[PDB]
DNA sequence: GCAGACACTACGAGTACATA
DNA sequence: TTTTTTTATGTACTCGTAGTGTCTGC
């Protein structure tokens, strides 16, 4: 119920176990390392035999028959490993839960991994009894501007030299893949012990695979850079999510600029942010976005954008996703079109 | 008994249908051609309830078999009604499908078989086009049932093989005298729904008993700020909506009556609201209104047709549209072949 | 749901109703095209109750005599009015009471009385699908030619479970290959005469039929490579099969 | 209960003999050629619009493919086979609904057991309608056994339109194409089927649900069978125009005049007054792509008007007279546009509305 | 003797010898030459529009391995394996329809019994015809079997849309693509079947049946039957082009040259006669077209004519030479948006009639006259 | 060795996780696959992923050259670029490509069997016929019409791609480096017409091909269709 | 016998994918 | 720090479950 983050739970785990744990937050590899250091503590303390449970709606639990009988040839205290659904449970298995927690044992360690959950379900019947004693901690992956200094500690932790090149090639190839960052840092490290890496072959033993949601992509198209959105919608290749979030998330922001547009004669564009407080880090990041723009440009984007919205669902597109292609990169360098497209 | 009250108006098809029905030349396929709300669907249930009715008498049900207690009771195993699923606004296959094998059998009753379609029009191409076959050769006792707003929409293998049974709307004048005797506020707007409904007196009944009326209200209140600034803008504030396309033909109407005026008919849609009209004559050159009124047309029509496309968008576009046809020296739009 | 008119009562032995069913369900269509051809075709006669089940390739019907005066009446119960009739018949003792609707069949057996609906269908003429001449015709022990032909089987083609019969003089030559080229051989010993012939046909429809007769000895007619085989015991003639040949 | 349920028009009348078939010259030529000469094939598909009877001719042809006779060019229809057929229980004719039974698995199903002889008859026909809902794996499952079936097996394909099965199917059959219908060839068997059901009609009648049935015996038919419920037991002109909402007066061209002319006033009024009257919208657009196709075909070539246009030559030469050649075909295509778009609008009557005012804006001055 | 059986050309006429194919050289030379030199490659992927030729040069490469001699590029119609897989239900060619078998559950199977040693001939020859139909778990499953099969086992995969495949697929096997026949070959094949079938043919009606094959061999040849049962079993320039609905009848230059000298008179005839003739209008509004973009590729370059066409070369050349692009761009035109315009005219008749007449009017040359003012 | 893990049935998956997580010292498992986004992140998390890279046409060249050098099949180098560049980067795919290389061109793979194959690799013709639409080239339309047809691409996206095309080059009218990455290999042809040409010429020709595209689906056939578009367009200018 | 094994086969659901 | 928002129809696959044939040392 702490509510801590795992920079001090490694503090709690250091000290007497503060009986359950519930270590939550969506993690890309944290949470299965964090698993994993929670593991070795145990091992090194009483608690040994990890029983993995599954938890879900559909699915009886099997667990009552760890909790109501003691283990007999080695006891050695044991922990219950619990997967929450990616939604997060239900009152049937919350209330069991209670239920399971009464019938614990004092050589029984309950462990509940999942992702954050509803406030319902946050405050559940087990959640409200184990907030006497047991502890809650959640944490999330670094993001684009937290990379480098989260990549450069862990180097140091694992005594490793790097670079500013290195850091920026990194950021630019695993961008929020935390996994695959940890799996090209040791691969860098045992291809060459040397412990110098620089520049020499970090590209080399680093391929493009990383996740980008769309929020960012008009963080691109708003500066015009064309061949950053190219790159941009280059990387987004092989994880392609389906169109339509990404028109959706447009659609969105540029209803939002053209209503700040129509407004921005009336008052400031600081003070019309107030309404539109669509945390983009500071609301300023639109305020230099809107600066690079025209009413006609407006127009012209907007043509282009709603002609692909009936290019997609009306008739069922196949090149529709390629045509994200289209629309961005020809708002990059097109200050205002004269006509000819008008769509 | 029927869900929709009776209308006066459908008394006399009635018992033309019923004729048709008695002397056993009945066409099994009756497409009801009628505008919506007008009372297509009262008129169905009435020729359901009197051929599943096994015993009849006159032109009427007898309204005590037991058959006419299961249809009060909305249950009846001869009686299959394919609606659209709850949340989604078309009739699959599959429940077409279902319905066909399932009237493969007998009738479970000693009696006839009644298929109803509740709309022909939503049918998917898929669903429609696995109807053939069925009410082109149908078992022996069984008549089927479609209502449609305009039969040219439908597949036209479809269409061929049923019995197009029109309805007329009443005159004017009997829909306003009905409309005055059960809606209460002035003739004249009675009459401009009436006209914008296509003059079936019961979507004018639904436009004025539901919101739409304070929502048309708000919409012109807004069409009279906007026309003189050309902040068309603003007029999204009324369109956003899930009853957009009923706006928008609105809009059309007030657009294409404000060309009437500017030819100077006698005789138009919107007559409650002669200030807005006048207005719109008086600010729009006719061949960029025009213009206005093929875009209103096309996006309309957009947002009917494709299922589930994002209004917003489309309806902003076509604001912009309008704001870039004020500004002089653009082309204007010509339909293209 | 009310009476109906048309209807005939039936007195009968669960028992025979249950020989019926048994000797004529294997060859019911089971989700067909041919909607009619689903169920089994119920027909009364003034000597038998009928009872006719076809897929257009297996052609089963049975005839027990009923003693009693039967109206002709033809009918069509679908493949699950069938299913649950055959679930509730058991016992042997207590007398069926069946009637006959336009549109329904019920059936009173023991106190409890059950309907299902009735397929609306014109069944074909089974008389005219059995063979018009029966010049080739042979006789084999029935348990003898099951065992042979469960031999040949079960290296018999697996998903269309296809042998051929070789017949020649008081001679049965059973031959079944497969993909994955495996050749079952197996000669039998018949009361045969007539001209040589060779006829392939599916097995699974064959080893069916001699599941449901089991009589002591059966006899098989026939007339050329393409001609249907009508099969039935020795014995009576009160079931007869019909099974369609493979190839052409 | 009537005779089965075919007391409608549309279900008796069907032909049981290729000599009782209208039209289709060409097709029932080549069937009787390939039925009588042994040319015989395992595919047919007999693409054509709807109404026209490439089912019926299916149906015929199954029927003179297993004929007791023989194999016959025209089906006994007396005979055993040809009556069971006439009642469906015929099992060795295989119909398939197949808009309705689309699913791959049943189409596996059904080729599954083409290897066994045929029940009774000589040939096992395999006759599928509206094969054009197939599902794609469908259509390629048929696709071994449409091009290599056994000897006893024949196929044939009913659907209304043969582009959308994949171009293998399409190259595996014969692609019979049923021609539509003429007028008059619709005229003489609506007559004639009248006569057999022995109900009094008017020749001008005929013509009109012959014109308006855009080349259909099922469509003329079922408006044939709907006018009956209208006019009491016949076929009376007086009925059917209303019905079908034909323009019999001459305010069609009075209108056209009113349109070339930029009269708005005028156009308006006589739309309401039409809308008033009960007018259809779709015909008023079709006499108005005639009325100026006459026009334009005068003002090319005098002396080509004909019966009620070399009646109202007065006005119509006067009209090619006023008008340059140049903006004819500009109101025609206009005209012709709108027409298109009249589905396309929420109201007919706003769609002519429509379409007259884009007419106007080519000449929008006053 | 001539056999008279009268059993579908399609199937009768298929190649049974090496040579008998219609004229695919870059595949059939290919496929020789690898059996010659011992590279008897285990998996290979014919592509190729439909009825080209794959399904039937699978067969054909079948018997060479499988015949009873050493491996020969042309099979020999004389020994028993050979002649078995003639007659089909060869015990060592498994033909696959896949489009029958896409489930996981037999393709399973089928690489559980690839173990098993063939009884005769050498190789055991699966020919998985309609490759692309298999179902995705079906390809991964074929895929390890693929890379590496065991030594008596090849794969004959024949497919119609190779892209559908996954890329590992294409990538572990050959890939033939099968060209569409040019018309040359097709209408010599056309009259070799009909030579051997003892049927009289007019060189003109087998032009038209090559032409409208659309360059694959079994659309020709079930043309071919189709005009044989069309015709009085003799297939005529006139049963033919009846049976397609082409406009041979008075050709359609005529029109066309009726159209640029601006005689609506011609123009008016000639409409009459085809309607006497009971033609189909959007056929000869086709017809038209093509032959307005045959003019301006002529004038671009004269060797755009087809010798299929070299009926009325003459006139072509004038008109080519006369007309200036512009105009023929007009037309064109005018009369696509006539077409276009067709299914919405009052009449087809009608219709075309009014396009004929916009076309002409708007000839800058010589327009339609203004009345009188 | 678990080849091609992307198959397993997802409790497939929870029974390899089950084993990942307490593996027994004395063994171990590799394990491969081709899409590996369809792994649970469980198990790839755990794994320590390699990833392989895409071979480069040198290097591919260079192998296909020593294995024809191996056995005893002689080689020109034109033919060994030729089998590279078609091989779209996978080494298994230029192999499968030399065998029928080898089998076309009868124990010896000469330019002339893989130019049988040029057919089939002949990619860059899109840019062609716009660079040559500008002017009156001559036999290079006939000639690039011929391959089209002989190759029979899609003519709607044939002609997408060309109002593609002109409207970049529009687009870097008005903008001296408007797209820059945009054909880096053309990056010397394609700037003169992107300059060169007036704007107007350029708006006048993408109404021409938008025209052309609108009315494609209606010509007699679509080949004849982007025919009359490419004559139209070679009539003005 | 025989019920329980034991196999085997069919059906629904949840999921992944395709195509129009 | 919680934030918008495409379908119908079809085809496979794999996991439970459920129902049923068949038959083995019990
Ligand atoms: N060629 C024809 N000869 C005679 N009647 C015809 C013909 N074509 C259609 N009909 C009439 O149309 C009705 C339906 O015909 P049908 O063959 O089902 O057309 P479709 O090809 O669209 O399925 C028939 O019952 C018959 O009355
Ligand atoms: N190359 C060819 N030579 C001769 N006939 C051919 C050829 N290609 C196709 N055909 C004709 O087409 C019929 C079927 O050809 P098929 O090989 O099945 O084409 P597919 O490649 O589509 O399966 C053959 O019976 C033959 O008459
Ligand atoms: F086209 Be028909 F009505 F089958
Ligand atoms: F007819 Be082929 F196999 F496409
Ligand atoms: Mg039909
Ligand atoms: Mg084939
Ligand atoms: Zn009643
Ligand atoms: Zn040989």
């Amino acid at each position: 119920m702490i509510r801590l983050y795992p920079e001090q739970l490694r503090a709690q785990l250091n000290e007497g176990l503060r009986a359950a744990y519930l270590l939550l937050g969506n993690d890309p590899l944290l949470l299965q390392e964090s698993q994993d250091a929670v593991r070795q503590v145990a091992a090194a303390q009483g608690f040994e035999e990890h029983h993995t449970f599954s938890i879900d709606p559909n699915t009886d639990w099997n667990a009552i028959f760890s909790l109501c009988q003691a283990m007999s040839l080695f006891a050695s205290r044991q922990t219950l490993l619990l997967l929450l659904p990616e939604n997060g449970p239900n009152a049937a298995i919350n209330e069991q839960l209670l239920t399971l927690t009464g019938l614990l044992h004092d050589d029984l360690l309950l462990i509940v991994r999942g992702n954050k959950l509803s406030k319902a379900q946050e405050n559940a019947a087990w959640f409200t009894a184990l907030a006497n004693r047991s502890v809650q901690v959640t944490c999330q992956t670094p993001e684009q501007a937290q990379l480098p200094r989260w990549v450069a500690a862990r180097a140091k932790q694992l005594n490793l030299e790097l670079d500013d090149a290195a850091n920026q090639v990194l950021c630019y190839c695993y961008e929020g893949n935390l996994l695959a960052l940890a799996q090209a840092l040791e691969r860098l490290s045992l291809l060459w012990p040397d412990g110098k890496l620089t520049l020499p072959r970090v590209e080399q033993a680093v391929n493009d695979a990383a996740h980008f949601t769309p929020f960012h992509w008009v963080d691109a198209l708003l500066m015009g850079k064309s061949k950053r959105a190219l790159h941009i919608l280059q990387q987004l290749r092989l994880e392609g999510s389906e169109p339509v979030i990404l028109l959706r998330t447009l659609q969105r922001e540029l209803l939002l600029l053209v209503n700040l547009k129509r407004q921005s004669a009336h008052t400031p564009l600081r003070a019309l942010f107030d309404k539109h407080r669509v945390w983009q880090n500071r609301r300023g990041m639109m305020g230099e976005a809107l600066n690079r723009l025209s009413q006609t440009q407006l127009r012209q984007a907007v043509q282009l954008l709603t002609r692909t919205e009936l290019t997609l669902k009306q008739d069922y597109g196949q090149s529709v996703w390629a045509e994200l292609e289209g629309l961005s990169l020809l708002l990059c360098h097109k200050p205002l079109a004269d006509v000819f497209i008008d769509g | 008994g029927p869900h929709m009250r009776w209308y006066p108006w459908l008394r006399p098809d009635f018992e033309k249908l019923v004729a048709s029905y008695q002397a056993g030349r009945g066409h099994h396929a009756l497409l009801i051609q009628a505008l919506p709300g007008m009372g297509d669907d009262a008129l169905i249930y009435a020729l359901s309830r009197y051929l599943l009715c096994q015993q009849p008498q006159g032109h009427k049900s007898c309204g005590h078999c037991r058959g006419c207690q299961l249809m009060q009771a909305g249950t009846h195993p001869d009686y299959y009604t394919l609606a659209p699923e709850k949340g989604k606004n078309t009739l699959g296959v599959d429940a077409v499908r279902e319905v066909t094998e399932k009237l493969n059998e007998h009738a479970r009753l000693g009696g006839a078989k009644v298929v109803w379609v509740t709309d022909a029009a939503l049918l998917t191409d898929a669903a429609a086009n696995a109807l053939l076959k069925t009410l082109e050769e149908p078992p022996a006792e069984t008549w089927f049932f479609l209502a449609t707003r305009e039969p040219e929409r439908l597949l036209a293998t479809l269409r061929s093989r049923c019995r197009l049974h029109y309805l007329a709307p009443p005159p004017e004048q009997y829909a306003v005298t009905w409309l005055s005797r059960e809606v209460t506020m002035s003739q004249d707007a009675l009459l401009a729904a009436l006209r914008l409904s296509a003059g079936s007196p019961g979507a004018a009944l639904a436009l004025f008993q539901g919101d739409n009326w304070q929502a048309r209200e708000t919409l012109c209140q807004a069409l009279a700020y906007s026309v003189p600034s050309g902040d068309w803008y603003s007029l999204l504030a009324a369109l956003n909506h899930e009853q957009a396309p009923a706006r928008l033909h609105w809009l059309a109407t007030l657009l294409m009556d404000a060309l009437k005026r500017h030819h100077g008919a006698a005789q138009v849609t919107n007559v409650d609201v002669p200030g807005l009209v006048a207005e719109l004559a008086n600010h729009l050159s006719p061949s960029r209104l025009q213009a206005i009124l093929g875009d209103v047309c096309h996006i309309r029509e957009q947002l009917m047709s494709v299922t589930g496309i994002n209004r917003e968008l489309l309806i902003t576009d076509l604001l912009l549209r309008i704001e870039h046809y004020l500004q002089p020296g653009v082309v204007l739009p010509v339909p293209h072949l | 749901l009310d009476d109906w008119q048309s209807e005939v009562e039936f007195t009968l032995p669960q028992a025979t109703m249950k020989r019926l069913i048994e000797a004529t369900q294997f060859s019911m269509a089971h989700q067909d095209v041919r909607y009619y051809l689903n169920g089994m075709l119920f027909e009364t006669e003034g000597e038998e109750l009928r009872t006719v089940a076809t897929d257009g390739h297996r052609l089963a019907v049975c005839s027990m005599p009923i003693g009693q005066s039967l109206p002709s009446h033809s009918v069509i119960v679908p493949r699950k009015g069938v299913i649950e009739l055959m679930r509730m018949l058991d016992g042997g003792d207590n007398p069926l009471r069946v009637q006959i609707g336009s549109n329904n069949i019920r059936a009173h057996v023991g106190d409890f009385i059950f309907t299902s609906k009735l397929v609306d269908g014109r069944f074909p003429d089974y008389r005219r699908v059995l063979p018009k001449n029966p010049d080739k015709h042979l006789e084999a022990g029935c348990d003898l030619l099951k065992q042979a032909f469960a031999r040949a089987a079960i290296l018999s083609n697996e998903k269309f479970r296809g042998v051929r019969l070789y017949v020649s003089e008081n001679q049965l030559k059973i031959t079944a290959n497969n993909p994955e080229q495996e050749e079952a051989e197996e000669i039998l010993d018949v009361t045969y005469s007539g001209a040589e012939m060779e006829i392939g046909f599916n097995v699974s429809y064959v080893l069916d039929v001699l599941n449901a007769l089991k009589c002591e000895n059966v006899r098989m007619m026939l007339t050329d490579s393409v001609s249907s085989v009508q099969i039935e015991d020795a014995a009576s003639q009160s079931a007869a099969y019909v099974v369609m040949p493979m190839r052409l | 209960g009537p005779h089965m349920s075919y007391q409608v028009l549309a279900r008796k009348w069907r032909p049981q003999t290729f000599a009782d078939v209208v039209g289709q010259e060409h097709v029932l030529t080549a069937l009787a050629n390939g039925l009588s000469l042994g040319r015989i094939h395992h595919a047919y598909l007999f693409s054509g619009t709807r109404g026209v009877g490439k089912t019926s001719i299916a149906r015929l042809l199954a029927k003179g493919l297993n004929c007791e006779t023989g194999i016959t060019a025209t089906p006994c229809g007396v005979c055993d086979n040809c009556r069971e057929i006439e009642q469906g229980r015929f099992v060795d004719l295989i119909e398939i609904d197949a808009a309705s039974r689309t699913k791959v698995e049943d189409t596996r199903d059904l080729l599954d057991n083409v290897q066994y002889a045929p029940a009774r008859g000589r040939f096992k026909v395999y006759l599928i309608d509206e094969v054009h809902m197939l599902s794609r794996h469908s259509f390629n499952a048929l696709l071994k056994t449409l091009e290599e079936p056994p000897e006893h097996v024949k196929f044939l394909l009913a659907t209304t339109d043969p582009q959308k099965l994949p171009v293998t199917i399409l190259s595996r059959c014969l692609q019979f194409h049923l021609k539509a219908l003429d007028v008059e060839q619709i005229r003489h068997q609506l007559e004639h089927i009248l006569n057999e059901e022995h109900i009094a009609h008017e020749p001008r009648a005929l013509q009109l649900l012959a014109r308006a049935a855009e080349g259909s015996l099922r469509d003329a038919l079922s408006l044939t069978d709907q006018a009956i419920a209208s006019g009491d037991g016949q076929v009376s002109t007086q009925a059917v125009s209303a019905m079908l909402g034909t323009l019999d007066d001459d305010q069609a061209l009075s209108l056209v005049e009113a349109m070339v002319e930029a009269n708005g006033e005028r156009v308006m009024a006589l739309i309401n007054e039409a809308a008033a009257r009960g007018i259809e919208w779709e015909a008023l657009l079709v006499e108005m792509l005639g009325l100026l196709h006459r026009i334009a075909m005068v003002q090319l070539s005098p002396a080509a008007l004909g019966n009620d246009m070399a009646a109202i030559e007065l006005r119509m030469r006067e009209l090619a007279r006023t008008i340059p050649p140049t903006d004819i075909q500009l109101y025609y295509q206009t005209l012709l546009i709108g027409r298109k778009e009249l589905p396309y609008a929420p109201d007919r009557r706003m769609g002519v509305e429509m379409t007259l005012l884009r007419a106007l804006a080519f000449h929008p001055r006053m």
